């Protein structure tokens, strides 16, 4: 009941659970199936953080417990096993944060004792770098990510228990960890977590949470700085999300405090705890099952969905331009605006006449006169001056000559003759066509509207019409209301400067587009950035959990190069999600035109399936008409010069059978602790015994031993 | 119809010489017979007296050719179990495992429980790196055609040569590992405390 | 005016002081009475066995002075709080004075002559009717002249004569006699207030005051008693001090009784409190903590003479401070826990006894912490074993039973003979059913349950004095393995891993089930973790070091095991030797 940490992996569908009573859970979770697999033991104390792995290195798991022992958990054929312990830390080990597979495969590991060691992944087996951390104790680390997009196969800050905060850097020149910048005194008391933000931007977001204070450092190329919100009970854990660049904060109040950023520059709010916000746009609670979704409120996207698929698809066709009549069709929003920009030249008094011609009707009804009025506030003054011309006497002769230019009636025709009196969505319009005229402007009205809405309650809420005719005055940022009209907007006239929070806005609508259950209009979105390592990246990743979810077929590749996306990230991406998934998995790098050392890399997999020899063949045929790059060919030549020697049977050798005995030894010499190549190349060996002599290729003790005794008797 | 006269004749007992006739014999298929007798009678008596490994690697096939016909009383596997007690650990390890096979495709606790035990005994009395357990569209199209499209990209002539011949010449293995099987016993168990 | 001689006798045993004088036979019989009359709780028994104890009371006044005047007092209270003026005509043969009147009339029974002190004795003598019978009979003739005389006195004897709602018959015919003899010397003066003495009048029975107490008895509920004191000390007959005690004793005022009695040497006082909480109703607080500490500072120096049965001893001052309001436990606790500090003496009847007074309650808590504290004592160095072990599984606290359990098993393992030779009167408990069918008489679910929790060193130890042909020695290895599996369970027990070694190395070294067993035990055991593994095996390399002291090959065997150059290859000779011992015993086909 005691968990302290719950992780998410790579594309949000098996859970990692930590627990207090020494047993580290694996669930399987499809949305609210919640499927118990396996039970992991072994450990002194409480194990606090487990961190998954980047599927590219394999299904690892990294568990940090009490005791102060890092246990690295990886699953073998189906089956887990328990690879390698690394124990060198006096206290409790608090977080260990997993590296970007873009900078290798590292590991950080925090904790209270005084040093903060960097674990990196050997070929083989481990190899460690240590590093030095506060004399308080440490209790946070997060990895920063480096500028490039690899996917298939450097910084890190370190929170404090001495009240401040450190930046360590990768540095060659002594292979250790220099201290560039150092961070001073963010809170007063002990800084409980820290996390770094995975967003790719201009600049690098940093979370602190400690005193119930919060810091959140905006590191540009300069020195950051803060805006602590005294929210007050004591923040434990923050977890950030890629999804819309959200910050989730969590502390003991049974309670996540969502942090969404505004234009301003303060941030929106939408025992242990220990919440991970997963990459599938998808928040972690600990109850102990979480699974909250976390997205933009804002009115349904499918039909925005329908105009920006349509925009796409009117657009993209070779290898950009936001249009504004060419992408209206039928949403009133687009038309409007398009024509609010010329000075009321397409027309506008005509617009809003057609709004209030297909509003007013209502308005008419069950109207005995007073029709008049409610139609004079409507745009045609013909049938009021007829329902004046009726009853009301003389009044008509003021009403006419007012569309030229004791009693409620006559007040209200007279006060509209030179206050609204009451209210309605057509009481702009009216204050439009009835305080113009006399000098025909169009932003003298829609200023004095805002003044005296200014001055006045409930006008004009949360409409698009709204910050739509509002921005012709004052061409500025006001508030939400697609992102196409607002980059249209950027075009032509106006919100000079934040072209970065521009670029910052698409990347928080491209989430919020990629967390509506959609990954192609997400990646034409996210396809629109200003940078391009940022674009690269983001398009690379998100692919990259898009094809975890795209087949070869037109239907959802063609969907897919439509936008313009080249086919080497795709097909990598894929082929990436497909290795945690066989030997034929690989393939589809191998013809992707996208694997290169991968191709070559890819023998491993092919070790464990010989398992049938046909295919073998055809593998090796690709590999064969391959002969690019450490292009070890003679070596990697060896599986197809296996079947030979299977289909030879005695005759005399081939002259290239030492060659690939030679291969067999360089790599059963080569191969490290992977039991399924030895025990392959062991067997594969044994086939050949059979047919030729086979002296070298020898391997296990009992089959060696007793088959040559057994063949020397 | 002679080969049974044969074992008939040979009439086993401390004998340290039917060997000596086993290494001057054609065709030794009949020994599969005495074996059987040997079998059918006393057992364990032939795990005891073993007179060569390159002999006792047919009295092996042939035990082992006993134990595929799955006939429960399985008897003989047992015995085979002992026998490579002696030498290849391994391979009573994976014979076990063919066995614990055979009895889930057909009490039930007694039997696979130790079954379970006895494989992790014979696990950890084998060193590591010999865990090694045998226990027996529309794709193929692409990789040819992409095969002919990156060729046409694209005394070495003579090993493509060799190569398109053995091409012309064209036209079930599992691997239980040691987690695997540890891990599966602990699924076993597990399914067996969801009862 | 009770009240004022109350209050004057609260300041009389102020000034008073208490001793205990007494001998040990009337504390015994004392607090047997009292006893028996606690434990019963129809209560006219109580009384019955309250007088009895009044008579050894008495017995004790004989065979041999506060005891007498107190005994005098509690006598008087017990016949009071019981015919009240019945019983109390049966007091007044027994006196308080400075002579006697019984035997001055038997003395004037016979007479050649009417004496003069004749008259006087009639008076004194209002057994009643039968001393107006010799009255009846004179004889007068003392000089005189008859004229009768005779019919008039037999007439007055007849009217005596009746009763010795019926009381007011006779008043009334008595008044009728009195309307008839007044319708008709010193003779008829004498006959006339003799006649208004047995009539009941003021006027008749205040005349004749020699004494107080016997003008209080010529005189059903209380109220007619605090009557007849407002009108006995009223006028001046009395005097003023042990007589206030009694002017006590006859008012309503018990507690000032008591608390003179208290007074008094006897711890009887107590006693009277005792009767006086079961019959009659309502410095340090009350008096019944005063009783208290009294009788336990009192018993807490006498031993006293060896009785018929044992009464170690403490047991009468429990049984008393556990006697009283429900404030017992508070001074259990602390009189308890006064004998836990000088508990510190190897003796277990002390401590048995003690035990068996704590358990006539509902008081398991401090008998608890006794013998847990008890066998803190027998801690020792290292003797008694099972005696302590024993003092440790009564009274709960079982972890600490499996602790002693635990280093008796380590100190086998370290050495195995362990208990040995003398050791065995330590436990003696040979018999696995006997035994336990012996000890679980006193407490069932205790010495049954803590006894279950022997079998294992038990038959443990049986395998070590074992090692009838070669199959009772597989017997004891079935019955050694089967204990090793007992206490491998255990574990998901520090010294279960040398255990399991010594028994590696008897089976094979190059049933069935055992071995199954065995292979589950290792397999259990080689994936723990880090916590329950250094510990065992740090115990095997402080098993191999003989200090304190077949198994031989066995160390042997383990000393060339962990031998270095400069505990899991055992597991392994596990794992290939029952490997063998399957390729051998599991192929018994038939």
């Amino acid at each position: 009941d005691m968990i302290h940490d719950a992780v998410l992996d790579y594309y949000g569908r098996r859970l990692a659970t930590c627990s207090s009573d020494r047993t580290i859970k694996i669930f399987e979770i499809e949305g609210e199936t919640q499927r118990l697999t396996e039970t992991l033991k072994g450990h002194d104390g409480a194990v606090w953080c487990v961190s998954w792995a980047h599927p590219k290195y394999g299904n690892i798991l990294a568990s940090a417990g009490y005791d102060g022992k890092v246990l690295i958990w990886r699953e073998l054929n189906g089956a887990w096993q328990r690879i390698f312990d690394f124990a060198l830390h006096k206290a409790s080990v608090n977080v260990v944060s997993w590296s970007p597979h873009e900078a290798g495969c590292l590991l950080a590991c925090a904790s209270s004792d005084g040093n903060v060691s960097v674990l990196e992944f050997r070929d083989n087996s481990w190899e460690h770098s240590i590093f030095h951390a506060h004399g308080l104790g440490v209790n946070s680390v997060s990895w920063a990510p480096a500028t490039s997009p690899g996917s298939i196969v450097r910084r890190f800050v370190t929170g404090g228990s001495d009240n401040a905060l450190k930046i360590w850097a990768y540095d060659p020149a002594t292979n250790t960890y220099k201290l560039e910048r150092e961070p001073l005194t963010g809170h007063t008391d002990w800084v409980r977590d820290v996390a770094w933000s995975p967003t790719v931007l201009q600049k690098s977001y940093i979370a602190s949470a400690s005193d119930r204070t919060v810091r959140i450092w905006t590191s540009d190329p300069a020195n950051p700085l803060q805006w602590n919100c005294k929210v007050l009970a004591a923040v434990w854990r923050v977890s950030w999300s890629l999804s819309g660049n959200v910050l989730a904060a969590s502390g003991g109040d049974n309670k996540v405090t969502l942090w969404k950023e505004n234009l301003k520059g303060e941030w929106e709010c939408v025992t242990n705890w220990g919440p991970n916000g997963l990459l599938v746009t998808t928040h972690h609670g600990e109850p102990a099952d979480g699974t909250l979704a976390a997205s933009e409120e804002s009115v349904g996207s499918p039909e925005n969905l329908a105009r920006l698929q349509r925009y796409i698809d009117s657009v993209s066709f070779k290898e950009a331009s936001p249009e504004f009549r060419e992408l209206a069709q039928g949403d009133p929003s687009w038309e409007l605006a398009s024509l609010l920009f010329d000075d009321n030249g397409y027309g506008l008094p005509a617009f809003w006449r057609q709004l209030v011609s297909e509003a007013t009707d209502r308005a008419l009804a069950q109207e005995p006169e007073e029709k008049a009025i409610i139609c004079l506030a409507g745009n045609r003054v013909a049938d009021a001056c007829g329902y004046l011309l009726a009853a009301g006497n003389f009044r008509l002769a003021t009403l006419v000559s007012g569309i030229g230019m004791f009693s409620q009636p006559v007040r209200a025709i007279y006060e509209l003759l030179a206050r609204f009196g009451l209210d309605w969505m057509r009481s702009f319009g009216l204050r439009l066509f009835y305080t113009t005229g006399a000098t025909a402007n169009v932003a003298e009205a829609v200023r004095s509207f805002q003044a005296d809405i200014e001055q006045d309650k409930e006008p004009e809420p949360d409409s698009a019409l709204w910050s739509l005719l509002k921005a012709f005055a004052n061409q500025e940022f006001d508030w939400s209301d697609g992102w196409l009209l607002t980059k249209a907007i950027y075009a032509t006239g106006k919100g000079q400067d934040a072209a970065e929070k521009l670029d910052k806005a698409s990347l928080a609508y491209a989430s919020a587009l990629t967390a509506q259950s959609q990954w192609v209009p997400a990646t034409f979105v996210l396809l629109q950035l200003s940078d391009a390592a940022s674009r690269e990246a983001a398009v690379r990743d998100h692919l990259g959990r898009h094809a975890r979810r795209p087949r070869n077929p037109n239907s959802a590749f063609s969907s897919l190069r439509k936008f313009g996306v080249p086919e080497t990230w795709i097909w990598e991406a894929k082929a990436l999600d497909f290795r945690a998934r066989s030997q034929q998995e690989f393939l589809a790098l191998v013809w992707a035109q996208n694997y290169s050392e991968a191709n070559q890399a890819f023998v491993h997999r092919v070790g464990p399936d010989l398992v049938d020899f046909r295919r073998l063949f055809r593998f090796a045929q690709l590999l064969f008409k391959v002969k690019g790059k450490q292009d070890w060919d003679r070596g990697a030549a060896v599986y197809l010069l296996y079947p030979m020697a299977r289909l030879q049977g005695q005759h005399g050798l081939d002259k290239f059978d030492h060659q690939l005995f030679d291969g067999l030894v360089a790599l059963r010499g080569q191969t490290h602790g992977d039991i399924r190549q030895e025990a392959a190349i062991a067997d594969m060996a044994e086939d050949l015994i059979r047919c030729r002599g086979g002296d070298p290729r020898l391997f296990g003790l009992l089959p060696e031993d007793v088959r040559s005794k057994y063949m020397r008797a | 119809m002679l080969s049974r006269l044969f074992t008939a004749a040979t009439s086993i007992s401390h004998f340290e010489e039917a060997h000596s006739a086993l290494l001057s014999m054609m065709q030794k298929s009949y020994l599969r017979r005495l074996v059987e007798k040997m079998c059918e009678t006393g057992q364990s008596s032939e795990l005891i007296t073993l007179p060569f490994s390159g002999l006792q690697t047919k009295v092996d096939d042939i035990l082992v050719e006993k134990c595929r016909a799955t006939r429960v009383p399985y008897h003989q596997i047992l015995y085979a179990w002992r026998i490579n007690h002696n030498d290849y650990r391994g391979g009573a390890a994976i014979l076990l495992d063919r066995l614990q096979k055979l009895r889930r495709a057909g009490a039930l606790d007694t039997q696979v429980t130790r079954q379970y035990l006895l494989l992790i005994n014979a696990l950890s009395c084998v060193p590591p790196q010999e865990a090694y357990i045998l226990e027996d569209d529309d794709l193929e199209a692409d990789i040819d055609e992409l095969e002919k499209k990156l060729d046409v990209e694209g005394e070495d002539a003579a090993l493509i040569e060799k190569m398109k011949r053995f091409s012309t010449r064209n036209g079930a293995r599992r691997l239980l590992m040691l987690a695997d099987l540890r891990k599966q016993y602990q699924q076993e168990l597990d399914r067996i405390v969801a009862i | 005016s009770e009240y004022r001689y109350a209050a004057l006798a609260k300041d009389a045993y102020q000034q008073m002081g208490t001793a205990p004088v007494t001998e040990p036979p009337q504390v015994i019989l004392g607090t047997e009475d009292l006893l028996s009359r606690l434990y019963d709780e129809k209560m006219d028994d109580t009384l019955a066995t309250a007088a009895a104890q009044l008579a050894a009371l008495w017995r004790e006044h004989v065979d041999e002075t506060p005891f007498e005047k107190a005994n005098y007092l509690a006598n008087l209270a017990l016949q009071i709080h019981h015919p009240l003026p019945q019983t109390l005509f049966r007091w007044l043969n027994e006196y308080h004075m400075y002579g006697s009147q019984v035997d001055d009339i038997l003395r004037h029974r016979p007479s050649p002559a009417c004496h003069s002190l004749f008259w006087q004795a009639v008076f004194i003598a209002l057994k009643v009717g039968d001393a107006a019978r010799l009255l009846d009979q004179a004889g007068w003739g003392h000089v005189y002249a008859y004229v009768n005389v005779q019919r008039a006195v037999d007439e007055t004897i007849a009217v005596l004569e009746s009763c010795p709602t019926l009381f007011r018959v006779r008043a009334r015919g008595l008044l009728e006699h009195l309307r008839r003899f007044a319708e008709g010397w010193e003779i008829y003066e004498n006959l006339n207030i003799v006649f208004d003495i047995v009539l009941g009048q003021q006027g008749a029975i205040l005349e004749a005051a020699q004494d107080w107490l016997e003008a209080t008895v010529g005189l059903a509920n209380s109220e007619s008693y605090l009557d007849r004191l407002a009108r006995a000390f009223h006028t001046a007959v009395e005097s003023d001090f042990v007589e206030i005690g009694m002017a006590c004793v006859f008012e309503d005022n018990i507690k000032g009784v008591i608390g003179l009695l208290r007074g008094w040497s006897l711890p009887i006082a107590a006693a009277v409190a005792e009767i006086a909480s079961l019959g009659k109703w309502l410095e340090v607080d009350g008096i019944k903590d005063s009783t208290l500490v009294q009788y336990a500072q009192a018993l807490a120096d006498y031993e006293g003479l060896s009785s018929v049965q044992d009464r170690d001893g403490w047991e009468l001052s429990i049984s008393v401070l556990g006697r009283m309001p429900e404030r017992s436990e508070e001074m259990v606790r602390d009189l308890v826990e006064h004998l836990v500090q000088q508990l510190h003496v190897d003796s277990n009847a002390t401590v048995d006894r003690l035990w068996f007074l704590l358990n006539e309650l509902g008081m398991i808590e401090f008998a608890e912490d006794t013998t847990e504290t008890y066998g803190d004592i027998l801690a020792r160095d290292s003797h008694r074993y099972g005696e302590a072990m024993w003092y440790y599984a009564l009274a709960h606290r079982p972890n600490k039973v499996r602790e002693v359990m635990n280093l008796l098993t380590s100190y086998s393992l370290i050495q195995p003979p362990a208990n040995d030779l003398d050791d065995y009167l330590y436990k003696l408990l040979n018999d696995r059913k006997n035994t336990l069918e012996q000890c679980a008489s006193q407490d069932m679910e205790a010495a049954e349950l803590l006894g279950k929790m022997l079998s294992g060193y038990a038959s443990l130890r049986q395998f070590y004095d074992i090692r009838p042909h070669a199959t009772p020695l597989s017997r004891r290895k079935q019955a050694a393995t089967a204990l090793i599996s007992v206490i491998a369970s255990s574990d998901d027990e520090d010294f279960l891993l040398a255990l399991l070694g010594e028994a590696l190395v008897f089976v094979s070294d190059p049933t069935l089930d055992q071995i199954d067993v065995l292979l589950k035990a290792i397999e259990d055991l080689q994936a723990v973790g880090s916590r329950v593994y250094n510990a065992c095996d740090e115990f095997l390399q402080l098993v191999l070091a003989s200090a304190p002291g077949g198994s031989s090959l066995v160390a042997s065997q383990l000393q060339r095991s962990l031998s270095g150059t400069g505990g899991e290859d055992i597991m392994r000779r596990l794992r290939l030797g029952l490997a063998k011992d399957l390729a051998g015993l599991w192929l018994a086909e038939a």
